[PDB]
């Protein structure tokens, strides 16, 4: 099944358009679900991220207008708990230890952070814990540059496939595990 | 403008013009206050011209209005938006002034046959027994393959008898050990079954020996391979922390010396750093007008409230009165019927309401009016702001002034 | 009867073992044979517990030299026995075949030991069999050679399920098995590999020689000098190695591919004319006839036997030797058997060890 | 049991890192991905120009046609035939040929509305006739060239006419306006019908309407640019400010572009900060920072706040970061218990705290004065926040006052868990001072009190499921900060687990998997002092 | 004399040869002697075995013989144990060897894991250099804060005093404050003005509604008599003369308010005028300048 995962897209201040081959990448319709961490902050980005595709779901960011975006959500996709998170929220941002503090509130599998601005994907504890980055390379004020970086993964049952995109340039790297469901 | 006045602090100290204590405003200033400013502006900006005209005072009027003119010429150097000239530039409002004064500071039968035979005839007796030898050879080489494999297998029938021979020899004795039990075999028999028995006892016996000396040795194996590990796992810890630290503290001491040397940077900074008016003192008066700001909007919001509901009880009110004279009305003048004088009151209940509506009338006017107050107020301060009469009695001073010099021009013009 | 269990104690020269400890390592353990120290650490070698995982297979049996040898890991199971043992692999050695009937000796050992630690005990065990061939158990239903004859474990091995799997492979595999050619068996899995392998000496088995299956030969130059000692011979593998050397091999046979190799020569001793052809037809029949089962299919491979030996029969004359014949291998020509049935003829003679030369 | 005084695990983040990562592999040139993309006049007239729409001879015709009509339109004095037929005609001449054809029009147009307010009468005609334009012209410069349509809004006097003009000409300028550049002229223009629309505003005005208005408004602006001219941007910038006081949004967004163009400013740089560099910095700081005082939203300016103060820690900033905290707790007072947004009133407490999240964590971030006190800033703003008139459900506070040990613990922290370009903080100063570090220690004691405190008298409150949570927080960080080799707080702990669980309104469940958790983190070989608590844990449960 | 070279150069040769082969020849033939004699001694140990061997099958049938005697059974039930015992000693003094080999080979290897071991100082010094890098660190650390004191002063000091640059943006805000100093506050009082007018507006509404009901129902009781009525009459011509009094001090307001407004207004045409005057009368003064000029260019041409 692919779903689409996004964060921070910062979008009329800082980015306030996707680069070319990632915006072209977003081929629509090839897609099950879109999960937004926060601050992409308009509804018109939303608007073009319902018509990549419909099942979006969004939690409340800082810059995200629409406070009623819910703080946090536990999607389920293959046999998979993911827990949504905008790292705003994140003690240390970044902490794995709080990361299964998360974890252990929520019994989830999965959890995706966007507010803090490394790429980032780590799985300990047998549980996962992401950073896609800014997928627009919204400027991240701890640090001197940032890549643009987001993945989509093939979730299936108790396993997942990651497919971790990178432009730079005209260069799209992509990296690739599986997480799975021991 | 009292801010702008800071300005004017400002541009004072950006120019190297001092302020004398009460050129504290453009109020204070004489023409060549300014003028010499546009010297300086120029003459950092465009010296070209700028170095024209020196920051003196001129006194031959006709200069004042040249280099005034060259003023005007100043502001054709760029061309702020506004008219130019030494009208201006004698002594206009504050506002214009201060706002050039802007403009300014930003963009800061023969022989062979008979014998060579037998010549070669020698060739021929030894070519013969040449290849006789090689036939020789080749026979003898035959021979010694074929005797080869002979003794070979002769070596392997040998080989083969001597195992035949061991294993008749191993038969023959046990034939002959099953002959000397023939006379007891039963009596034979459960003996020997017996010593087996207990032989195998005997070899249990040893087994337990043998385990019990064995297990000690595994054990202190065991011991002396921990500590090995041990051993090798703290000797690699220990190295990497000194690896570590010392890596630490190399970018330290790189740190100290950016730092030193930088520390003394900033030695000379402070020597250079002038000491003027923070940052502070202004970010306290803006926030002052900033509260300024926040409670007069905010009054004019509970104001905009005011007007919503006294509107509405207006409104209330308005129903009511329309309603209350139709019925009132309407009963008087039933009444009025009755009698002449009944009549009389109903004309005092017209008038009267009309009255009403008259005066109601007479305050709206009175609002208006006092508005239009407000706007010739204004008005009046703008040309006060214009120092309208007393720039009257300049200008009439100075064109009397120069008629009566150029009178005089003209009477040098006809003498001369 | 008592007489083969007086050489069968003879022949189970004893049990191996080795283990893990804490410590960090996989230790040798002792036992209760006749050692040898060069064959210890040949076995150490077969010892599948010196990758601590490589392929963990928990049971193996072996042969060396003729000397059978019969193997148990199970690293530890849950057991009163010493904790200090992280695994453990015991083992016998031997000159005999019941691998079965080891598989439950080794069974009582084990539990017996499972419960006590004490290899002393299971010693005693080693005693009791070596004294009677039979042994009780305290942890288990009793054990006895009786229960066992060496024909039962004959009887093991599922010739149809293997002919059906290789069909012509299978011919190319008879045609080297009868001439006494050498036989290898490639498949990873150690299990399958014992499994096929040791039905492997059931095949012809009425051609009795049981001592072949030494089920895992190293490429050691000791253990292939051993094989080499064999002719026909059949030794199992679990790498590729050993498809390298049709010099080394007659066949080679990948059991993981279902497949079987023709050696040089054989490719003519074992081309499909007139009698490989017979060959083609009767393992088809092996396959598709039902009507006989792998020991039955012996007995009709003991039909075409007698057919070539009655063949050399009276074309050969029995020498002084007295024991064999020899083949007026001419006269077996001057029959004019179609070429490949007079080749076999001639190959199996050798494989008789029946010559004129 | 005194006040033991809390000690802290330490960790190398980086370590963690190498643990806790998932090497992914680079994969493979054009490899697969599930989304690789592998009888008057007029009347004859406007009949003409309907049968001419439909169909009509070559352009030549329709030229000779445009000069007769036109021509004898221009004779025809009577204004409504002329304004009713033109607007017909029109579309097909615009259709057809070039602006001048159409430009003679609008001239002769001119001449016949300027004399008389009929053409007020006729305003939706002119609303008409420039939408016709919208759909038959597309390219700003031809307009600016066609300086005629200056006259033409002159000629309007309707305020509210001339605005809905403005609605429909920008949204069709955003249509065809895809390229983000400049023009001075074309800004002119531009920045006068703004300043209409602007001035067009009143306080009594729908605040939707406003909103939509401005919404339109900022979207030119996003697209206004310049490109390499920072004081340019700016100064534009600051009059924008200066006109468009009459709504607060769109200015945040000239706050955003302040913003942005200081960092990419900076990033472009690469610390290759020059006296221009940073003066243009510290700018842009003010700008913003004079900025949100004239605004109203307060949870927003709040963020904004934050964010002006982080680029200032981008940029190098202190005292000014310290001023916006100043500003920051100053809000915080001004926190009402409910608060407004979409028409509704929600406990923003909740909202609140989440800002203050981030900004905690924002702390730590910060190189203090060495003159004030280490860090009394940030007790400043703890305090002050107690100090709100919090009711129950208070718990978020002790969220808080949990979170805060984890910032503690940073402080505590001999390093840093980041450390940013040229930014110091106290670390970078004092490098694991003894003093501070206990100083700090005092200070979570102190967090520690008020912890026991609430708990406890939760506990006389009967609050069992959101005590049993705090405590569940409690022991969580506790558990991440600390070691137990402080074998009084790692029994305090059990105290508090089997508290916890002696009250019993909490999830057993969650009891119960935490402890499984509890002896899966023990299992590590420091964390043996871990497995003799989470063995020496019992847990008394629901089940 | 014909006679050829070849034939002695290829004689030497062929001799050469001749004599060469027929060695290899000798030694190969004695190497066949020597194998022959061995082959043969083979052949003669073959038989000498054969012979021995034969001896031992007569010995075999002899004691085979004698074994016939008894029960075949019991023989062999002995000659098994006999077997059995023989492996028995076998083994056991085998393995008895066994036993000390390998308890002096375990004893040799702990011997290697003694004398591997028969690192730890080595750890002493490291810790040693270790703590010295971490103390002097700390005191470095002592020197980076201090430095860093000085840092964040001189930081502070510069910038207490912002840019000239700075300055700008300080004043032009300062600009638009004041305009929204004077716009919002003039607003805001000219609302106030406008709070006055709705104000005074509903004041009256109030008491017109309640005079005029008052007055209606006073109407309605004095009409019922002649003589309340005309009451009615004189006492509401008083009440409307109180209104008028409230009309003509309202319109009083209207005339003063006017006459200030008239004379305001006045003044500031006045003044309009006036500043016209100015204006003009500074084209006078720059025409005066011109003309200045001029003459000027007039005099310096003629006097200079």
């Amino acid at each position: 099944m692919l779903v689409l995962v996004l964060g921070d897209l910062h979008i009329p201040h800082r980015c306030n358009s996707l680069p070319a081959k990632f915006k072209k990448l977003l081929v629509p319709g090839k897609i099950q679900h879109i999960l937004c961490t926060g601050n992409l902050c308009t509804k018109e980005s939303y608007d073009y991220l319902k018509t990549l595709a419909g099942d979006v779901h969004i939690v409340r960011g800082d810059f995200d207008e629409n406070l009623n975006y819910p703080e946090q959500k536990v999607v389920t996709v293959g046999q998979f708990k993911i827990g949504l998170i905008h790292g705003h929220q994140v003690i240390p941002w970044g902490d794995m230890a709080s990361l299964a503090l998360l974890q252990r509130q929520f019994d989830v599998d999965i959890l995706i952070s966007g507010h803090t601005h490394k790429f980032e994907a780590f799985e300990h504890e047998n549980k996962f814990y992401i950073n896609p980055g800014s997928a627009t390379g919204a400027y991240n004020a701890l640090e001197t540059n940032i890549i643009p970086s987001f993945v989509l993964m093939d979730i299936q049952a108790s396993t997942v496939v990651t497919y971790v995109y990178q432009l730079i340039g005209d260069d799209v790297k992509v990296e690739r595990i599986e997480y799975k469901k021991p | 403008m009292e801010e702008a006045d800071r300005i004017l602090i400002h541009s004072l100290r950006q120019a190297g013009t001092a302020v004398p204590p009460d050129v504290q405003t453009l109020r204070a200033f004489t023409t060549e206050l300014v003028v010499e400013a546009v010297v300086r502006c120029l003459r950092v900006i465009n010296p070209a011209v700028g170095s024209g005209l020196s920051p003196l005072l001129p006194l031959a009027m006709s200069a004042r209005f040249r280099l005034a003119m060259s003023l005007a010429q100043a502001c054709m150097d760029l061309g702020y938006p506004l008219e130019l000239g030494y009208q201006n530039f004698l002594y206009p409002s504050e506002p214009d002034l201060r706002d050039l004064l802007l403009f300014l500071a930003e963009r800061l039968r023969r022989p062979e046959q008979v014998t060579w035979a037998a010549q070669e005839q020698e060739l021929e007796s030894l070519r013969e027994q040449l290849e006789g030898v090689n036939r020789s050879i080749e026979e003898v080489e035959a021979d010694m393959k074929t005797l080869g494999v002979s003794f070979v297998q002769a070596e392997s029938e040998c080989r083969h008898s001597k195992l035949s021979t061991a294993e008749r020899e191993q038969a023959l004795r046990l034939k002959s050990r099953a002959v000397e039990l023939l006379p007891d075999g039963t009596a034979n028999l459960a003996k020997l079954q017996l010593v087996v028995e207990n032989s195998a006892q005997r070899v249990i016996h040893l087994a337990g020996q043998w385990e019990k000396h064995r297990v000690p040795l595994l054990a202190e194996y065991r011991h002396l391979r921990k500590l090995q590990d041990c051993r090798e796992l703290e000797s690699s810890r220990r190295l990497a922390e000194i690896q570590e630290l010392h890596q630490s503290v190399r970018a330290a001491a790189e740190e100290a010396r950016r730092k030193e040397e930088v520390y003394k940077q900033l030695m000379s900074e402070l020597e250079t750093l002038p000491r003027d008016v923070s940052r502070l003192a202004y970010t306290q008066r803006i926030l002052e007008i900033v509260g300024n700001i926040r409670k007069q909007k905010e009054e004019i919001t509970k104001i905009l409230s005011d007007t919503k509901e006294l509107q509405k009880e207006i409104n209330s009110l308005s129903g009511k009165l329309d309603r209350t004279f139709a019925v009132t009305d309407e009963l008087v003048f039933k009444d009025a019927k009755k009698d002449d004088a009944v009549r009389k009151a109903y004309k005092y209940l017209a008038a009267l309401h009309e009255n009403c509506s008259q005066l109601i009338q007479t305050i709206e006017d009175t609002g208006t009016i006092m508005r239009e107050v407000r706007d010739l107020e204004e008005q009046i301060e703008t040309e006060l702001g214009k120092k309208t009469l007393s720039n009257l009695e300049k200008i009439r001073e100075d064109y009397r002034a120069l008629r009566q010099e150029n009178a005089g021009l003209l009477g040098r013009v006809r003498e001369a | 009867m008592a007489a083969a269990e007086v050489a069968d104690t003879q022949l189970m020269l004893g049990v191996g073992l080795i283990e893990k400890d804490t410590n960090g390592e996989v230790l040798w353990v002792w036992c209760y044979p006749s050692t040898t120290a060069t064959l210890r650490n040949l076995l150490l070698r077969k010892c599948c517990l010196t990758d601590e995982n490589k392929l963990l297979h928990p049971f193996v049996f072996g042969q060396y030299r003729r000397t059978w040898f019969y193997i148990t890991t199970i690293e530890v199971p849950d057991s009163s026995i010493l904790k200090k043992v992280t695994h453990f692999s015991i083992v016998l050695t031997a000159k005999d075949f019941n691998p079965e009937k080891y598989a439950a000796f080794t069974r009582i050992l084990c539990r017996m030991y499972l419960k006590h630690g004490s290899p002393v005990k299971m010693m005693e065990s080693y005693i009791a069999v070596l004294t009677k061939g039979i042994c009780q158990s305290e942890e288990n239903g009793s054990f006895l050679s009786k229960d066992f004859d060496a024909r039962k474990a004959y009887l093991a091995g599922s010739i149809k399920d293997i002919v059906s799997q290789f069909g012509m492979e299978t011919v190319i595999l008879h045609t080297a098995l009868m001439l006494k050619k050498r036989i290898v068996v490639y498949h990873p899995k150690i299990e399958a590999v014992q499994e096929f392998t040791r039905t492997l000496p059931a095949l012809v088995w009425h051609r009795q020689d049981w001592t072949i299956l030494h089920s895992y030969v190293h490429l050691n130059a000791d253990e292939l000098e051993a094989l080499q000692m064999c002719t026909g011979y059949v030794a199992g593998f679990v790498d590729l190695e050993v498809s390298n050397r049709p010099d080394l091999y007659d066949v080679f046979v990948n059991l993981a591919e279902s497949e079987i190799t023709i050696a040089p020569l054989a490719k003519e001793a074992m081309a499909m004319g007139k009698l490989h052809k017979e060959m083609g037809q009767l393992i088809v029949q092996s396959a598709e006839d039902p009507e006989k089962s792998e020991s039955h299919v012996i007995q009709d491979i003991a039909l075409k036997t007698r057919e070539i030996f009655t063949n050399l029969a009276p074309f050969s004359e029995v020498s002084a030797d007295g024991e064999k014949r020899v083949l007026n291998l001419e006269a077996l020509k001057q029959k004019r058997f179609p070429p490949a049935t007079e080749n076999f003829l001639y190959h199996l003679a050798a494989a008789e060890q029946m010559l004129k030369i | 049991m005194a006040v033991f005084p809390w000690h802290s695990r330490n960790r190398n983040y980086k370590a963690e890192f190498a643990s806790c990562r998932l090497e992914a592999v680079p994969l493979e040139f054009g490899d697969y991905h599930p989304l690789k993309p592998i009888f008057p006049k007029h009347l004859l007239f406007r009949s003409l120009g309907l049968n001419l729409a439909l169909a009509d001879p070559p352009e030549s015709d329709r030229l000779q046609i445009l000069n007769e009509a036109w021509k004898v339109i221009t004779k025809l004095k009577n204004p409504q035939d002329y304004i009713n037929c033109a607007e017909v005609w029109v579309e097909y001449t615009c259709k057809h040929f070039t602006k001048r054809e159409v430009n003679t029009v609008l001239a002769d147009v001119i001449k016949h509305m300027t004399p008389d307010r009929a053409f007020e009468d006729s305003y939706p005609q002119l609303q008409l006739i420039i939408k016709k334009v919208i759909a038959h012209f597309h390219d700003f410069s031809v307009l600016f060239s066609v300086e005629k349509f200056l006259p033409f809004l002159d000629m309007f006097q309707k305020e509210s006419v001339r605005v809905e003009v403005c609605k429909c000409i920008m949204d069709a300028f955003i249509k065809h306006q895809q390229e983000p550049t400049k023009d001075p002229v074309i800004l002119n223009a531009l920045l006068h019908v703004c300043k209409t629309m602007h001035d067009s505003v009143n306080a009594l005005t729908l605040e939707d309407e406003k909103r939509m208005l401005s919404y339109l408004i900022n979207g030119f602006i996003k697209m206004v640019s310049f490109g390499r001219d920072f004081e340019q941007q700016l100064s534009f910038y600051v009059e924008s400010r200066s006109m468009f006081c009459n709504l607060e949004p769109v200015l945040v967004q000239l706050i955003h572009s302040v913003n942005r163009l200081a960092m990419e400013t900076r990033k472009v740089m690469k610390g290759n900060h020059s006296r221009k560099t940073a003066a243009f910095v510290r700018a842009c700081v003010a700008y913003c920072f004079i900025t949100i005082p004239s605004l109203a939203g307060i949870f927003t300016r709040l963020n904004l706040y934050l964010h002006s103060g982080q680029v200032a820690l981008a940029n190098q900033c202190l005292s000014q970061a310290d001023a916006f905290f100043k500003a920051a707790i100053s809000l915080v007072p001004e926190v009402p218990k409910m608060i407004n947004i979409d028409g509704k009133m929600r406990p923003s407490e909740s909202f609140l705290l989440e800002f203050l999240c981030n900004f905690f964590s924002t702390l730590l971030i910060v190189p203090d004065h060495p003159e004030h006190g280490v860090l009394f800033l940030v007790r400043e703003l703890l305090n002050v926040i107690q100090d709100y008139t919090w009711e129950d459900n208070s718990d978020e506070k002790i969220r808080i006052y949990t979170c805060v040990l984890h910032l503690l613990s940073a402080m505590s922290q001999e390093t840093y868990l980041y450390h940013i370009d040229k930014v110091d903080s106290n670390d970078s100063l004092y490098g694991g001072d003894s003093k501070f570090l206990a100083e700090n220690n005092k200070l979570c004691e102190t967090v520690m009190a008020q912890i026991l405190e609430h708990l406890k008298t939760l506990a006389k409150d009967e609050a069992l499921k959101r005590q049993s949570s705090l405590g569940l927080s409690f022991f969580n960080s506790i558990l991440a900060h600390g070691d137990l080799r402080n074998n009084k707080l790692n029994q305090l702990s059990v105290n508090l687990w089997h508290l916890a669980q002696r009250h019993g309104c909490a999830d057993t469940r969650t009891m119960v998997k935490t402890l499984e958790y509890i002896k899966k983190q023990s299992k590590q070989p420091d964390m043996t002092h871990l497995t003799e608590l989470a063995l020496r844990l019992p847990l008394q449960t629901r089940t | 004399l014909g006679t050829s070279q070849l034939h002695r150069r290829k004689v030497i040769s062929l001799n050469k040869q001749i004599a060469q082969k027929t060695k290899h020849l000798e030694e190969l033939r004695a190497s066949h002697t020597s194998l022959q004699a061995r082959y043969n001694e083979a052949k003669k140990t073959l038989t000498e075995l054969k012979t021995y061997s034969e001896k031992l099958d007569k010995e075999q049938a002899a004691l085979e013989k004698i074994e016939s005697k008894a029960d075949p059974s019991i023989l062999q039930n002995l000659r098994a144990l006999v077997a059995m015992n023989e492996n028995l000693k076998s083994q056991e003094q085998e393995f008895k060897a066994h036993c000390r080999e390998e308890m002096t080979r375990l004893q040799q290897e702990i011997e290697n894991l003694k004398a591997e071991r028969a690192a730890m100082t080595h750890d002493e010094d490291l810790d040693r250099r270790y703590n010295m890098e971490k103390e002097k660190l700390y005191k470095i650390r002592l020197l980076q804060a201090r430095r860093n004191r000085e840092i964040a002063i001189l930081h502070r000091k510069i910038d207490e005093v912002p840019s000239r640059a700075e300055l700008i943006q300080y004043q032009k805000r300062f600009i638009e404050l004041y305009r929204q100093i004077s716009a919002v506050h003039k607003e805001t009082k000219q609302f106030f003005t406008l709070y006055n007018t709705l104000d005074d507006k509903k004041v009256y509404l109030e008491k017109e509604i309640s005079l005029l009901n008052s007055i209606h129902e006073n109407f309605s009781q004095a009409m019922a008599s002649p003589a309340a009525r005309d009451q009615f009459l004189r006492q509401m011509e008083q009440i409307v003369e109180g209104i008028k009094q409230s009309r003509m001090k309202m319109e009083k307001k209207k005339q003063e308010n006017k006459m200030r407004r008239d004379q305001l207004n006045d003044q500031y045409l006045e003044l309009l005028e006036k500043q016209r005057l100015y204006f003009k009368t500074v084209k006078e003064f720059k025409e005066e300048g011109r003309k200045n000029e001029m003459l000027l260019s007039k005099v310096k041409a003629k006097a200079s």
